[PDB]
């Protein structure tokens, strides 16, 4: 009875492991979310759930706690032995007692170890190799308490709809990375149109959302296919710092990144081709030496908002880069006890 | 083009 | 004094740029070596100095720092405004500082840029073609640094008079690229001979080196002018994998030359006819492939090994290869059963 199952709030709120689809009780309520909340995948990546994903099991769960039918029971968030279920699942549980519960990342990783459980296995890259960087459960935890730290989320006000509506091909396929300050998306053509079925947006479909959300600069880090001029016209300024598809930027490419997006107080929209890997890595790059987030934390957090970002060698530059990045920041914010 |  | 000199140690070497040759001072040594160490073009190639050269050069500025009647001046080399000399003494300085001062290729550069001086000139390829392909100075010492991370060479062991008697073609014209893998070399004649001062070599004048130094496998890329019966009676493996003189190879004709190399034990020998463009061109895909060279860093290696080395269109062929090359890799590991 619950024997193993993980305790998140004493005699009230338990995450199970369970072979097969258990039967709620006049004790227990069971519920899962697997088939609910599915991770869209690239290639072997399974995770971790996106941001709008925590929302909705987040949403789903302090319902289920506030119910007046289900007051007088246990209520037991249950998974499948499916282990890429299983550390979405977890990882699920974790962010809601890191957000709601006021648990540390820590605190919240000791009770899904609780039982005499399995290990969760780590998140992969979108790579077609193995091996390389291991992004844990507890890692996606301390993105998700990093993010909060910084205001990067708030649950009052986040809009589901709107994430889930622009992270669409059809709708121009963006994400928001840090609010107010850096938004990733997949590079634009020269023409809007449909092509084999797929979606094509030209520059000109992102002005109106751009101007409205003060999005000042665009970046571009792939092949040139379109005008900047068509940006720049339009009143935006547009930068280009290329590197090639899958490999990590020179230290001339992240300075410049960096000076730029700190020269401007508006927002900055990011792109490459997919907008996963190159737009990720110097994102990272910002808001490590902004925010002083780890490599670990910031892979999470961009990986929660926007998933098959930072691909292969991108995932170990970040954590090699981390010391310097770490310490520019703090010679930026040094030189600012007077503007 | 190999030089010659 | 020294205004606009860069300095690699301080108050102790220095990096000059002048327009007339300085006389040392009683605190000051002044040497070039652009007179010493000159490059030997193909066509418009102006360097970058191959390794027994930077190896030289290395030497020279290890005893003069040595030096007890030189410890109390300051040592400076010197080159002239001429861009393609001061370009490759530049090269050897920052290969120097990376080798033996431990700096990373981007302070090397740093420093290099320190002065008040203009830009440095790229290297260009051996083609007629205009230059179309700039590889840098820092590319070069890119290339210096991952030679050095993968020990395809170290200074310890470098046996410099060997390196510069094979070069020559009287004695086989050849240079290693990988340590015990790859030998590029200038394809075999049906009959040894000198033929208008041009000495010319056949099969068997490589059967002593080649059997003594594991080279197991022959590789042409070029028009048949002997039979490969000659090298396969030897012990030897032999294929042909030809394609035009100055193209770029086809998918077909990589795939093949990886397999071959991927499934052989020993050295390999690859050749063309002059063992430079098409020779070059197949190696560095397996070294970007199974060491994650960028183009490059690859087109700076080799050419430091073998000077001419990957010519024209091959050059920005190994640019847009370098992502699928790189991923290429990753599939590969993703399959191995080591451990």
């Amino acid at each position: 009875e619950l024997i193993g199952a993980c305790e998140f709030m004493k005699d009230r709120l338990y995450f199970a492991t369970l072979r097969n689809r258990p039967k709620s009780t006049i004790n227990i309520h069971y519920f899962s979310i697997d088939e609910e909340l599915v991770y869209e995948n690239f290639y072997a990546d399974f995770g971790p759930l996106n941001l709008a994903m925590v929302y909705r099991y987040c949403c789903k769960l302090n319902k289920k706690l506030k119910s007046y039918s289900l007051s007088r029971k246990k209520i037991v968030h249950y998974t499948s032995f499916d282990q890429r279920k299983r550390a979405n699942a977890a990882f699920l549980i974790g962010a809601y007692a890191v957000i709601y519960l006021k648990k540390t990342p820590e605190e919240a990783y000791r009770a899904l170890l609780s039982g005499s459980n399995p290990p969760y296995l780590p998140f992969r890259d979108a790579s077609f190799g193995n091996c390389t960087y291991n992004l844990t459960v507890l890692d996606c935890l301390q993105g998700i308490r990093k993010g909060l730290q910084h205001g990067f989320f708030d649950f009052e006000t986040f809009d589901a709809e709107e994430y889930e509506h622009y992270e669409r091909v059809e709708n121009g396929d963006f994400n928001w990375i840090v609010p107010g300050k850096f938004l990733a998306f997949s590079g634009p053509h020269p023409k809007s149109k449909i092509e084999n079925g797929y979606p094509l947006h030209a520059p000109e479909a992102y002005f109106p959302y751009f101007k409205k959300n003060n999005v000042t600069t665009i970046v571009r880090l792939n092949k040139k296919i379109y005008e900047a001029k068509r940006f720049t016209d339009a009143g935006f300024e547009h930068y280009d710092l290329f590197f090639i598809d899958g490999s990590t930027p020179s230290d001339n490419i992240v300075r410049r990144f960096l000076n730029i997006c700190e020269n401007t107080e508006g927002a900055i929209a990011v792109h490459s081709k997919a907008g996963l890997g190159r737009t990720g890595t110097l994102i990272a790059c910002y808001v490590m030496k902004h925010y002083r987030f780890t490599h670990a934390e910031i892979i999470a957090w961009i990986r929660i908002c926007r998933p098959g970002s930072i691909i292969g060698p991108q995932q170990h530059f970040l954590k090699e880069k981390q010391a310097s990045l770490w310490v520019q920041g703090d010679i930026f914010r040094s030189k600012l006890k007077n503007r | 083009a190999s030089p010659r």
